């Protein structure tokens, strides 16, 4: 009786398909992989790389069935995407794991399509986590592993000896074109947090800190004079972000995040920057070697419209302008604050309701005659 | 290198 | 103190098995071997380890040196033999069935990559029935993520119990080094080959004699089939062994002998390396029903150099029934109805009196042929 | 429930450090990894190629701490170097393995720093052992692994199951840079005895059992009618040498090392490079299709005796040692190429003094350096002549 | 690419 | 060929 | 510049 993947293997396989792409940007093809999220809706999430600026998507499933599919959301900055398939019929999902509870040291098995050979499956271990700096822009917070990955395997599963995804194989270390036993996968919350968003609005709605920093190393350690050699500096906090309603100071240095120690800034970064807006989080800070904890909502970037915000005046007296701002587009067609919306395109505007109703008839041009002191004016726009 | 398949020294500032 | 898990005792036995072979505008190469008969000295490796070889010597994991000569070669399957001379006190290897092999199947490599010596790598089975390196091979490759590097070529693969279930013979590297993906021949399929090659120096091959190709998902919804992967049959040849069997075109084949059929091209890969007149069973896929057929595979007086010719009534002389184009008989003029009357100002009434002539070794060869009422020669060397 | 490495990294990870190096030759930046032997004493063991000729050195443990180390000593010919982390606080050091117990097949886990992108852990297996010929110069017993390795991971641990280091990742076969599936690292045992010695006398007092020889192949087995298609063939035994006191005489084929089969005869001279003088060992011999067994004792090597990057810390090509008795440092052998002979340094030199300070051996010269002057000057004298060389 | 280290016939 | 990361005496 | 009209680093070894 000897040990084997197999038994695993046999039950997750068909829960990873490999995708064929053709696009344009001159006629290009490329090739890589993907994972059944929800065996009923036909939901694949896969790599933003794999299926950007595709114009032709179709699925090759295990048993080798081939199906067409549509795109549902992308998100570049975590190189994520989410397709799905036309017709789902008879699909296996796979079962996702916590990827909070990976350590250094876990045997994992990596699923894709290396060269477009088919469905190859390699195993290996975690060889770090939280690792990142491949693009300083990116949210990235990889799981790294010396399990073979080499081009095809982008958008495939990476999955412990249970067959649970822990991860979204994404990108290799390689100087040669070739894996050298360094690969990165994308780690499983992520994913989950992602893909979930994409499906109920088709895109991330992404909530910021408001924050600026660095890493935290041990020579700037020594010179704020904290303990912790690793974690997120505090560089300083913007004006009415959430950090800064939240309390947290400049010079301060974020240690944890929801409870779950924080690894790096750059690894913070990549957190959050999968969290949905309005996700409320708690961190904990280290401020003159003194523990803290705060509770923070992410925040974005009446009625407002173009980069402008207004509002009802008295009763049905139009739209007054409450203020404006410069570098919008808003001042830039002339808008200024106090400004009074009597009416558009020969239309009277008592209020946003009327004024949204005459936008929904979506004119090529819209002409605003708004009032400025006890003069009369128009505003054009398109 | 990686493919797709003045102040600290850490790093420039982040905003997250 | 406590007790760690290692491939270590396993390997101690099987090693041995292992051997690494040297061969030598002359060239230099060497590359890996495996001992299948350790009485008879014979081992296995790779047809193009041991292609163009003048001289091939063995050198086992203890470090005793032997020379070798060629018993076999198959280019098509990239399979060869050979035999160890004076074999003395060798350990040969214990064949495991690879058709149990199953994707997640931890295996072993053992070879000489860059002329190191014997070297050890493991992985697993990154997949099964992988081909089209070479349209025109046998190859039903099983693919592994274990370390393979020039050298480990005619090297084994084994699984945790020491059995052979590979030949390791290529890689897919872009850079001349090992990225994690490396292809095995299955041990089946060795065996098959090399126990040919033991008995007749060369494999006599056999075929169905069906046309085909793929089946993929795009396909089956066109013939309504249920079956998403297989042999597709888009034609079979009259007088040919599948024709009797009652193999009729648009038929899908499923297995062979009771095993699965990953693809037409496994299953080309599969009867390719058995011998004439072996007895097989296929499963075939026709209108949602499931049949099984009984097979014999077939072959596609004297011949010489490549045209085949017999005798003429009585003694009169070595008439020509077929040629051959492309062979080197038409090359110098041969062509089928010719009657040879003697050849070197020597008559000749049969194939004995001609071979007699043949026995001499004549630098230069001077057939006296008849076409039509015509008396003409041909020359040869 | 599954099986898993973790439980035995995260006790062994804080034992392997990433070491990064700044030095010149024109200035240049390296980085690699290394183990800590020695938690109290902050001792640090790495590959001698990675902190060669290195100005700053600073150690960055797994926890994100940072240290400054100075150099302890160096064996160039073994490629193994010792540090010391300066004001040593709360390390972890490893316990080591006998790597003698290593079998092809064992499982290994290789820990370094790949690229700088820190702390990072493969696994795989012994692919082979006693590997040895990347440079037929220098001690090496190799062992070999499938287990991803990259720049970086050099002075890195390979450790089995258990934790335990069974030898120092040092280098991989690859044509293109980049791993693929075959990298090398040195025995711990050789370790063991490397750094003891290092941190005691800072440098290694080689010792040798007297003989020349090469490796035995099948072709020379058939000449000298030998049974053995391998071990170390002798040449011939140098007079008043331990090997000959031991009645070891030429075109005997040595088979064994305390017990311990020989692979081939480089191994069998990393076996007892690494070991101390005086060192009692015992091999086994054979001659005439006969086992014999020997008691031997290593000496003090008389020629070839001492690299000089090893008093000089970045001058090689010239080997030096004692002369007779307290009659200066003689140089045995010089190479040519090297920063040794740019300076005018060769073969037959033998130092009288340095800095107008009288030196009769080694460690008069070393006790010069440790002042560590602008300018070295040293009375050499060639034949029956005396000259100066001058340095800085 | 690859490296030693249509209908078609059966 | 191979990369960091005769009669000998012995 | 000028026109007509390893040890010590003021110079190599000269010879009077």
């Amino acid at each position: 009786q000897m040990p084997s993947l197999a038994p695993m293997l046999e039950k997750v396989m068909p829960s990873v398909v490999s995708i064929n792409v053709e696009g344009s940007t001159q006629k290009f093809m490329a090739l890589g992989s993907g994972v059944i999220i929800d065996a009923d809706k036909g939901y694949v999430v896969t790599n933003n790389h794999v299926v950007d600026n595709a114009t032709v998507i179709k699925v090759q499933l295990s048993d080798g069935r081939k199906f067409d599919a549509k795109m549902v959301g992308k998100d570049p900055r975590s190189d994520i995407a989410l397709i799905q398939i036309q017709n789902p019929k008879n699909l296996t999902a796979i079962k996702m794991a916590d990827s909070d509870a990976l350590r250094v040291g876990d045997y994992t098995v990596a699923i894709g399509n290396p060269f477009g050979l088919g469905e190859t499956v390699t195993s290996g271990i975690v060889s770090a986590l939280g690792r990142s700096g491949l693009n300083a822009e990116n949210y990235e917070n990889f799981i790294q592993t010396d399990a073979a990955i080499n081009r095809g395997n982008a958008g495939g599963a990476l999955v412990n000896l249970n067959g649970e995804l822990i991860g979204i194989n994404t990108a290799i270390l390689a100087p040669d074109g070739g894996n050298i036993g360094i690969g990165f996968a994308i780690p499983s919350n992520m994913v989950k947090n992602l893909t979930s968003q994409m499906v109920e609005y088709g895109q991330v709605k992404r909530g910021e800190l408001g924050i600026m920093g660095t890493e935290l190393n041990s020579e700037l350690a020594k010179a704020m004079k904290v303990d912790a050699q690793r974690g997120a500096f505090v560089s300083q906090v913007l004006p009415n972000s959430s950090a800064a309603k939240a309390g947290i100071k400049a010079g301060d240095v974020i240690t944890s995040l929801n409870g779950k120690p924080i690894s790096s800034f750059a690894a913070l970064r990549a957190q959050v920057g999968t969290m949905p807006v309005g996700s409320k989080l708690t961190l904990g800070l280290l401020r003159d070697g003194k523990q803290v904890n705060v509770n923070l909502e992410l925040q974005q970037s009446f009625n407002g419209i173009e980069g402008a915000e207004m509002s009802n005046k008295g009763k049905d007296q139009g739209v007054v302008v409450n203020n404006v701002k410069t570098g919008t587009p808003a001042a830039q067609i002339g808008l200024k604050k106090g400004d009074v919306i009597i009416g558009a395109n020969q239309q009277a505007v008592k209020n946003i309701a009327e004024l949204r109703k005459v936008l929904d008839s979506k004119p090529s041009v819209l002409a605003l005659n708004i009032q400025r002191g006890d003069s009369t004016i128009y505003l054009l726009m398109q | 290198w990686v493919s797709a398949a003045d102040g600290s020294t850490d790093y420039g500032i982040l905003q997250i």
